[PDB]
RNA sequence: CCCGGCGAGGGGAGUGAAAAAGAACCUGAAACCGUGUACGUACAAGCAGUGGGAGCACGCUUAGGCGUGUGACUGCGUACC
RNA sequence: UGUAACGGGGCUAAACCAUGCACCGAAGCUGCGGCAGCGACGCUUAUGCGUUGUUGGGUAGGGGAGCGUUCUGUAAGCCUG
């Protein structure tokens, strides 16, 4: 199956055995989760539903990696009325592998 | 005036083809002379037309 | 990150020609720029051109006669200081009919080296005769 | 006793000249020219952070409008007629069938006319 | 068999000697005896005396034959310069920077 | 001792842990001078850079989505204390 | 000086009036995910992570909270051929 779902206010497309990066889930590697906010589902033919979200649909996933992401640099400048102050910017990710897709 | 930047190494073009020369294609060998000689000209031991015409 | 992209390189062309009879020299060039850029046949555009050849063969058969024909100016700098040439639309179709569109369509091709790459495909003819009688340009129709 | 600056010696010139790679002439040798070129490189990476988003919309719409005008209709009338249908739209991100499938596109134009008069 | 010979503090500018170095370097390893004796300017006769001394330092080292040898590297480096003076009107002076070079040659049978 | 002009300089020979410590005599980054292999490349318009990224080498690993280098193609782009 | 009084192609609408909806349009406004402080909370600790309220241009200048150097003591130490 091929699906599309909502997680962390962001949308993600997945086929069985694919992996997706979410935002911070504190449970780390080897833990399992299940998602119900599925928008579309297909077997190579899509259900083409006349309503928001798939009834009885679920997606199964396992954590394969976790932690804090790579740092982004943020600096505030002005010329001849001088300042150059730096702001710190880091965010978190959790990488999850899909084990099943059902409806 | 002075060189504001070092040129790209190609810009020596037509000086680079003259920077060291023989200015001849390509000097000849003789049966009784060691160093090579100029076309229609005498060798470094005085040979011309295969015969010795001057002494060193 | 380096996420791979699929680049096509191979192309073959079947040759087309468009009719100018009863059309305006302004909008004919605007439609020809759109057809050379490919926005009737190919999407996005100007990127990755996979189109086909489209030319003009009867460029002298354009419209507007008896009024606003002794009109327009076509000002050009010859390369000799303030030395300038001017024409009319009448004179342009009477002695420059293949070049009057050639000097105007290049100003609406894509910017940078792609403009030259599309201009090399333009090849306009007048008097109903071309050098492509074995290629061979077939009529463009909708 | 004296501090003698050895805690930071050469380290500021290093931090810029290691970022000066591939730059033309003086920009990859002279620290004053390289520092100025690195702040300008920072300006263009700051502008990408605040301008990149625009070029995703420019991919989506260009393929929809060209394929819709090959179907006799303008993008503004197509996208309005598709919103008039309620749902079945899947957002501008998924309109890629405009360059990937003929039948899925003719069925989307039929949905963009379903609720119209 | 490989021999490396250098001549140091030589009374010529390194860049002027580097003009003849490229004319002898490479070119199917066939510029010595081919044009080296017939090349113009005071730099060519210097690098010829170094090259004929390098092959004599090969015959000093091993056997009696050197006919398998060719030149594989030929380079020149800048010697320590001498700040001299020559006066002018008033003066005022000329810089007259006196220069030297270090010439290195490699000859090999491979 | 060898070449050379009983030159100069190197190159052998002998001493030393080490003479890349040999007289200009310990150690030491650079501006200037210069290297070969890989990669790209032989008509082209602007402050000289920046985000994405084919191809190839180099690296490693089921090679299978990610490191080191270069770079086609392409969105953005009139210095500065 | 060289087109030189639509930006330019070009134009009786593509000029100009007001009228109706669509479409493109910023870091705005909203949503989603976060940051820094503080009033109030929830779940928990080699101790902080969420939830909610509320604020976040700043040179002249005033006032705070951290990072770093060298040296004497600790050093009758510790690291070390």
């Amino acid at each position: 199956m091929y699906a599309v779902f909502q997680s962390g206010g962001k949308q993600h497309r997945v086929s069985e055995g694919q992996t997706v990066r979410l935002e911070k889930l504190d449970i780390a590697t080897g833990e399992t989760v299940e998602f119900a906010e599925v928008l579309m589902i297909a077997n190579g033919e899509e259900v083409k539903i006349g309503v928001p979200f798939v009834d009885g649909g679920v997606i199964k996933a396992e954590v394969v990696a976790h932690g804090r992401g790579e740092k982004v640099k943020i600096v505030k400048f002005r010329r001849r009325k001088h300042y150059r102050k730096q702001q710190g910017h880091r965010q978190w990710f959790t990488d999850v592998k899909i084990t099943g897709i059902s409806a | 005036a002075v060189q504001q930047n070092k040129p790209t190494r190609s810009k020596r073009g037509m000086r680079r083809s003259h920077d060291a020369l023989t200015a001849v294609t390509s000097l000849s060998v003789d049966k009784t002379s060691g160093e090579k000689h100029l076309r229609h000209h005498i060798t470094a031991d005085g040979y011309y037309r295969g015969r010795k015409v001057i002494a060193k | 990150m380096k996420t791979f992209t699929a680049k096509p390189e191979t192309v073959k062309r079947d040759w087309y020609v468009v009719d100018a009879t009863g059309k305006t020299l302004g909008r004919l060039a605007t439609e020809l720029a759109r057809r050379l850029r490919g926005k009737h046949k190919a999407e996005y555009t100007p990127h990755v051109d996979t189109g086909d050849y489209i030319i003009v063969l009867n460029a002298d058969k354009v419209a507007v006669t008896g009024n606003k024909r002794t009109d327009k100016v076509y000002y050009h700098h010859t390369g000799h200081i303030g030395g300038i040439k001017q024409a009319t639309f009448e004179e342009m179709i009477a002695r420059r009919p293949e070049r009057v569109i050639e000097i105007a369509v290049k100003g609406m091709l894509p910017k940078g080296p792609l403009g030259r790459a599309m201009f090399r495909k333009l090849k306009v003819y007048a008097g109903n005769e071309h050098n492509h009688a074995a290629q061979q340009p077939q009529v463009l129709d909708i | 006793a004296r501090v003698k600056r050895g805690v930071i010696a050469r380290a500021r010139h290093k931090k810029i000249l290691k970022q000066a790679k591939g730059y033309y002439g003086a920009r990859s040798r002279v620290y004053r020219v390289a520092f100025q070129a690195v702040i300008k490189a920072g300006q263009y990476a700051y502008r990408d952070r605040r301008q990149r988003k625009r070029q995703f919309r420019q991919l989506w719409i260009a393929r929809i409008n060209a394929a819709a005008r090959q179907n006799g209709i303008s993008y503004s009338k197509f996208i309005n007629g598709l919103k008039k249908a309620s749902v079945e739209i899947d957002r501008k991100i998924l309109a890629d069938i405009a360059v990937f499938d003929k039948v899925a596109f003719t069925a989307l134009v039929e949905k963009a006319k379903a609720a119209l008069a | 068999m490989e021999t490396i010979a250098k001549h140091r503090h030589a009374r010529s500018s390194a860049q002027k000697v580097r003009l003849v170095a490229d004319l002898i370097r490479g070119k199917k390893v066939s510029q010595a005896l081919d044009i080296l004796t017939y090349t113009n300017k005071k730099a060519a006769v210097l690098v010829k005396k170094v090259l004929e001394s390098a092959i004599a330092n090969a015959e000093h080292n091993d056997g009696a034959d050197i006919d398998d040898l060719k030149v594989t590297k030929i380079f020149v480096d800048e010697g320590p310069s001498m700040k001299r003076i020559m006066p002018r009107a008033k003066g005022r002076a000329d810089r007259i920077l006196k220069r030297t070079s270090h010439i290195t040659v490699v000859v090999s049978d491979r």
